[PDB]
RNA sequence: GAUUACCCCUUCUACCUUUUGCAUAAUGGUUUAACCAGAAAAAAUCUAACAAAGAGAACUUUAGCUAGAUACCCCGAAACCAG
RNA sequence: GCCUAACGAGCCUGGUGAUAGCUGGUUGUCCGAGAAAGAAUUUUAGUUCAACCUUAAAAAUACCCCAAAAACCCUAAAUUCCA
RNA sequence: UCGGAGUACAAAAAACCCUCCGAGUGAUUUUAAUCUAGACAAACCAGUCAAAAUAACCAUAACAUCACUUAUUGAUCCAAAAU
């Protein structure tokens, strides 16, 4: 016969994890890019409009399992929390960046 | 797909009869290995070729001595089907600086410090 | 100063029969003849 | 433009730059021309050194 | 052939391996002064000496590495008792006790 | 590219390259982003900014454009009030 | 094994460091060899004669 | 390969081109002599002169300029245009 | 159809060494290292990039790589990352 | 030509005239600025994010939203319009 399926060809977007645990990253480096929320951002990690995670401070990347407390203004998420039984808590994965360099140091500039 | 083979740790648990069969010491493990390559790196994957190269086993049927630390044993387990491993025995102990040039390694796996004296 | 001039007294006279270019100044040319540079000429 | 015993110049350069680098610098001696070649950018240090020796 | 028998008796599998038939000099002068050594024998005595030095080096590094671990274990314990014998006498509720 | 011209026998240049590229004396070439004047209402604020920025060319493109132009355009020029005059020479390049 | 995983932590690292440093030193000595007067003046011996 | 001995014995699927792969029953050659096919120096590397300057005018220059050396084939269409 | 032994358009000379991604050919010895295809293309009989590789040069880290670490309904061989 | 799911089971990539869904735009107002560290992606051309800083306005205010939100699009030259 004849082919009915069309348009199935599309290259991958290379969605995945870029920096593993222990990698030393600087400010602005994209930790990971994703389609859906696979890894939630953590401490010192921003979140772009396309759900990509980028480090805000220079340091060591760490991955952690933590609890999930949704924003009350998010109607869909708060409804899911409402229907949970009393003994359960949501758990999600997070990406952290523990800072390495200190904020600054005091130096002698002038001795009057 | 053909990939690397993961060896379960249950294989490397010796039976009580293993020590008597192979002449091992039940309490004190031996100190040094003697590794001799038997088969060829050809018709084998590339990761097995590199491990042979980085262990000094390029030439077959030439003994090579390696430590018994886990770091070396980790690499030997990958190519354990291409080499022959025997313990290094020291009937006269470690050679001194005086007898360095008279050492000879017998086939059975012992190092004789004084070989063909006088 | 030029201690090499002392060596020139012992050596024979310099003429057109014995002159050599500085080594490495003239890389030889490769022609497409033989087994190596042959049957395809690169 | 070096005249005389070039190997004397090379040895004097080697121990002059040794404390600065911690190792003997790699040098080439070209007696047919009279040129000493030193691996690295030491032009400013050498010019001061030769000026003190009065060349 | 019979290489398996030779290995059982301690000799080399190949009769050319470190046997008395190979190490000994094959010719000498009639008067009795020794002949110059073979090229092969000198080479074979250089890899054996190199092999022996490797055994000594490998044996010492393993022994030296083992000594370092024992020192750290003692150092860790000696440091632990230092903290106990360096703090202050806890007064706390023990004053009324 | 005309390697040998028929009048003087010298090497000609391609006028397409000079009309849309700038060569710095360090060997780097300068160019504009493609599509910086087409359909601006469609593109976002960030995308328009990215298209309006000057960019450099990699080694293959830089090497390609050096064999298409003659040696007149590789000379050192001292223009009066030239914005790119300070970018001519490279500095602190540890290769 | 004779030693465990913890007891072999950096037991032989000075030798490994020295081995790499020797590699750097030998590879950094790559330079053209010296040129001497004997090589240039030795070409005149081509036409040596018996007087 | 040998051998006292030319064969007898033992061991070996012509040569180029073209291909994933040719002893292939894929291409070409009867054999001999003569004749017949890699060519250019912008950037570069090597050697040398002189050097913040080089070049026997005209240019290039934030270690560069000048000179030398190192380079890119042969045979063949059906056709097209003018006289 | 025929127009001097070949006419879907004569023959000869000149343009002409027409131009062919297509076929054939490419001449001394020896030595070192040595590649099977990702992306566009009236493009898949070809080119231009990337990877790989060769020659020269500079520099410091490369392979193997334990523990930790990489998703939400179920899910194997095993990969990534690293002392 | 562009996107989503499976083939491609766990980092990335991965084909067929392979199996199934779509896109070549609407609705609304919150009409969404300038300038710059560092990165993802990639042969190239393209595509994506983005701290700090400045202005806008609660006077120490930058993600336009919704429809599987992912795709809703076209390089030079050239032409027209105020520039
Ligand atoms: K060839
Ligand atoms: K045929
Ligand atoms: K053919
Ligand atoms: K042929
Ligand atoms: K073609
Ligand atoms: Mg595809
Ligand atoms: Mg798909
Ligand atoms: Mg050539
Ligand atoms: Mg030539
Ligand atoms: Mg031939
Ligand atoms: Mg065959
Ligand atoms: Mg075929
Ligand atoms: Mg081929
Ligand atoms: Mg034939
Ligand atoms: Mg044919
Ligand atoms: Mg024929
Ligand atoms: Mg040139
Ligand atoms: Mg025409
Ligand atoms: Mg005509
Ligand atoms: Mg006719
Ligand atoms: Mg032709
Ligand atoms: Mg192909
Ligand atoms: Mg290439
Ligand atoms: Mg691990
Ligand atoms: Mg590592
Ligand atoms: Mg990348
Ligand atoms: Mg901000
Ligand atoms: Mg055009």
């Amino acid at each position: 016969g004849s082919s009915k399926n069309l348009g199935g060809k599309s290259p991958g977007k290379r969605f995945g994890i870029k920096k593993m645990e222990g990698h030393y990253v600087h400010a602005g480096n994209i930790l990971a890019t994703q389609r859906h929320f696979r890894w939630h951002p953590g401490a010192h990690v921003g979140l772009g409009k396309n759900k990509c995670l980028y480090a805000l401070e220079e340091g060591v990347v760490r991955y952690t399992k933590e609890v999930y407390v949704p924003n009350p203004s998010n109607s869909e998420a708060v409804d899911l929390v409402t229907r949970l039984p009393q003994g359960a808590v949501l758990y999600k994965t997070f990406v952290h960046v523990v800072p390495a360099k200190p904020e600054g140091t005091f130096k002698l500039v002038a001795m009057l | 797909k053909f990939t690397r083979s993961r060896i379960p740790d249950k294989v490397f648990q010796p039976s009580p009869e293993d020590h008597e069969k192979y002449g091992g010491d039940p309490q004190y493990p031996h100190k040094l290995h003697i590794v001799t390559r038997i088969k060829s790196t050809k018709r084998r994957p590339y990761w097995e070729k590199d491990i042979i190269k980085m262990l000094g086993l390029e030439k077959a049927h030439t003994p090579q001595v390696h430590k018994n630390i886990p770091s070396v044993n980790a690499k030997l387990k990958v190519v354990k089907h291409l080499i022959r491993i025997k313990p290094l025995k020291l009937p006269q102990g470690l050679p001194t600086e005086e007898d360095m040039a008279n050492t000879c390694l017998k086939s059975n796996g012992e190092l004789v410090v004084r070989w063909l004296l006088n | 100063g030029p201690r090499a001039l002392d060596l020139l007294r012992a050596l024979p006279r310099v003429s057109l029969a014995n002159l050599k270019p500085n080594p490495g100044s003239r890389k030889p040319e490769r022609r497409p003849r033989g087994r190596r540079r042959g049957r395809k000429c690169g | 433009k070096v005249e005389g015993d070039i190997w004397a110049l090379q040895k004097d350069v080697e121990d002059f730059l040794s404390p600065l680098l911690g190792k003997t610098p790699v040098t080439q001696v070209n007696e047919v021309t009279g040129t000493l070649r030193v691996k690295g950018y030491f032009d400013q240090q050498l010019k001061a050194w030769l000026l003190e020796k009065g060349f | 052939a019979g290489s398996q028998w030779r290995l059982q008796q301690g000799f080399a599998a190949n009769p050319s391996g470190y046997g008395p038939l190979t190490e000994l000099p094959d010719w000498s002068y009639a008067d009795g002064r020794p002949a110059p050594p073979m090229k092969g024998q000198l080479r074979r005595k250089a890899q054996r000496e190199k092999f022996a030095r490797r055994v000594v080096l490998l044996s010492q590094e393993m022994d030296a590495g083992l000594q370092a671990w024992q020192l750290r274990q003692q150092e860790k314990l000696q440091e632990e008792e230092g903290k106990q014998k360096n703090a202050l006498k806890s007064k706390g509720a023990l004053l009324q006790n | 590219v005309t390697y040998f011209s028929s009048r003087k026998g010298k090497r000609k240049t391609v006028k397409a390259v000079i009309y849309r590229f700038l060569r710095l004396h360090s060997g780097l070439w300068l160019r504009r982003k493609a599509g910086y004047k087409k359909k601006l209402w469609k593109k976002t604020a960030a995308r328009k900014r990215r298209l309006r920025e000057f960019v450099f060319c990699n080694k293959t493109q830089s090497k390609l454009l050096d064999k298409m132009t003659t040696s007149f355009w590789k000379r050192r020029n001292w223009y009066a009030d030239d914005p790119y005059q300070k970018y001519q020479d490279r500095t602190n390049l540890k290769v | 094994p004779f030693l465990t995983a913890e007891q072999e932590r950096g037991h032989a690292a000075v030798r490994r460091a020295a081995a790499f440093q020797a590699l750097k030193a030998a590879q950094a000595a790559r330079f053209p060899a010296h040129r001497r007067l004997e090589e240039q003046l030795g070409h005149l011996l081509v036409t040596r004669k018996w007087s």
